[PDB]
């Protein structure tokens, strides 16, 4: 039903400003305001949004507050001066979802029959993007349960428009643009191979999780399938790749063959000007 | 007829002289059964498309597939001998739409028609769909283990 | 096959007599049409070296 | 293609350097674009070459 999002930084700059407004009052858990949103394809695109007022108790986790007629009187306001937003769903800043988020995602599915959270961070340091994307739909079960409403993570990105960065890169102002040449690519090892094999190692984790406990939903569905789709390399000792190595060398072959000639040609540019001008500087300083 | 067309798989040509060679003497309508197969001078001919639809119904399947078999075994599995495989696969090589592989040098042939100029789709299929996946795993895998942590 | 030509070279144990290649190759081909002539710009620089110290 | 069609104009002018110091008026470099261009694109095209043995063992 929704294919991905296309999203702004401002909105999250519009969930940042009501942080603010928060952190100075008595929070008892987080933030629980409006997503508007601009869906135009199966693709989604959010250019705007604004909050709503929440509190939650922790007794049975049905008393939770909004203000439908706070809400739709500045969606009638953000309508009449923006006939291209609609509401699309909502946010919360606390990085960990929590079972109450169903009751809010069912109580305004009723104004559009679609409301996609988003998860943020107001403090992220490990996480990749901020944006995140639930739907509500029901696969119904393997046992068929009595509705088993799941949230379905739906795919997500930062999105992208034109000079809306005006503002940003002229403040952020310590970017190095076009690293390419440089310790980019080491950056981006560091980072995938460490932090992706612990994603793969918490991965093993929650293995043990199915060794020492998992009874739960156990999750022979599609669990072993993607990793069958990952098993198309069985890479066990021996390593298996005789059909391979000289494939390697066709990878090796080209660019080698570019470095070779191409930096010859690269010592025969430096070294024509380098002596000229070198000697004529030498012997025509004085 | 549509069993023959469906994914097609093999056929054996006298399984199908049996079938189709009952209907000509069952008769619930025996006139377009006598002109496609009882007659004989066009009927024949129609035969001869038949043996064209049984060797092409071959070789249309042998064209998506068997990479790297040899040959006798090839003939054996097409119902129709290496004399028989010459004849009934240089009138459809002048079909010249279809690129093969034989070779002699005993009697043993091989296969992997393009000669493969790839190291390009190898880099493509492997490394994007591997590496994509891999930055899926994470997004869906550590949502269903916050899932079976939300339920625990 | 000798005087014209096909790319069909000739083996005697295969049947389909191969004929195969690679025309684009030219990335080796205008380097060495440069490199060709940078020795000669190098050549023509060897003047002003040798003259310009003694 | 990108290197070498200015490859060619760049090694052009060693035809016209001579001495008689201001007695001629064209200096510009040619080395811009072939190095950098070409450090970056071989320099990363080989780690893409390395990327097989890095995902890979």
């Amino acid at each position: 039903a929704v294919q991905k999002v296309v999203v702004h930084p401002l909105v999250l700059l519009s969930v940042v400003d009501h942080f603010n407004r928060i952190g100075k009052v008595g929070n008892q858990k987080r933030v629980v305001g409006v997503l508007l949103g601009s869906w135009q394809k199966k693709v989604l695109d959010v250019s705007n949004s604004f909050a709503v007022p929440f509190d939650e108790d922790d007794k049975d986790d049905s008393v939770w507050f909004l203000d439908h007629d706070y809400l739709e009187n500045m969606y009638g306001m953000f309508k009449k001066v923006n006939a291209r937003e609609r509401i699309v769903g909502w946010y919360h800043t606390g990085p960990k979802l929590h079972k109450n988020d169903i009751a809010i995602n069912e109580l305004m599915k009723r104004y559009c029959p679609n409301s996609v959270l988003v998860i943020i961070d107001v403090k992220p340091k490990d996480l990749g993007l901020p944006t995140e994307a639930y739907i509500s739909v029901e696969e119904v079960h393997d046992d068929g349960t009595p509705t088993s409403k799941t949230f379905e993570h739906v795919t997500s990105e930062i999105g992208a428009e034109e000079a809306e960065e005006v503002g940003v890169e002229h403040l952020l102002r310590d970017i190095k643009d076009t690293t390419v040449g440089t310790l980019s690519q080491r950056i981006t090892n560091q980072v995938h191979g460490l932090k992706g094999l612990n994603s793969k190692l918490l991965d093993i984790r929650s293995y043990l999780e199915k060794v020492a406990t998992g009874k739960l939903p156990i999750n022979h569905q599609i669990i072993y399938q993607l990793q069958d789709v990952f098993n198309l390399l069985p890479d066990v000792s021996l390593q298996e790749f005789v059909k391979a190595f000289y494939l390697k060398t066709n990878d090796q072959m080209v660019v080698v063959y570019l470095a070779s000639l191409i930096r010859s040609v690269v010592a025969l540019h430096n070294l024509i000007n380098n002596k000229i001008a070198n000697r004529d500087a030498e012997k025509k300083e004085g | 007829l549509l069993k023959l067309f469906t994914t097609m798989e093999l056929m054996r040509w006298s399984t199908l002289v049996e079938d189709y060679g009952m209907e000509l003497r069952k008769g619930s309508l025996e006139s377009p059964a006598t002109d496609v197969f009882g007659s004989t001078e066009e009927g024949e001919k129609r035969w001869k498309d038949l043996k064209n639809r049984v060797v092409e119904h071959n070789i249309r399947i042998m064209a998506k597939y068997y990479t790297r078999i040899t040959m006798k075994r090839m003939a054996q599995l097409l119902d129709l001998s290496v004399d028989e495989s010459e004849a009934f696969l240089s009138n459809l090589v002048v079909n010249k739409t279809i690129f093969a592989k034989v070779d002699r040098l005993a009697g043993i042939i091989n296969f992997q028609r393009p000669k493969d100029p790839n190291n390009l789709l190898n880099d493509w299929s492997q490394k994007l769909n591997s590496l994509m996946s891999l930055v899926n795993k994470t997004t869906h895998l550590i949502a269903k283990e916050e899932m079976i942590h939300n339920l625990q | 096959i000798l005087d014209k030509k096909f790319h069909g070279i000739l083996d005697q144990g295969e049947g389909v007599l191969i004929i195969f290649d690679e025309p684009p190759v030219d990335k080796t081909y205008e380097a060495a049409l440069e490199t060709i002539q940078n020795m000669s710009k190098v050549v023509d620089s060897l003047y002003n070296k040798a003259k310009k110290l003694t | 293609n990108y290197n070498k069609a200015v490859e060619e104009e760049d090694k052009m002018t060693p035809e016209q350097l001579a001495i008689k110091n201001v007695g001629k008026q064209d200096p510009k470099r040619h080395l811009e674009e072939h190095v950098d261009v070409l450090m970056t694109s071989n320099i990363v095209q080989c780690l893409a070459a390395m990327l097989d043995t890095v995902v890979f063992k």
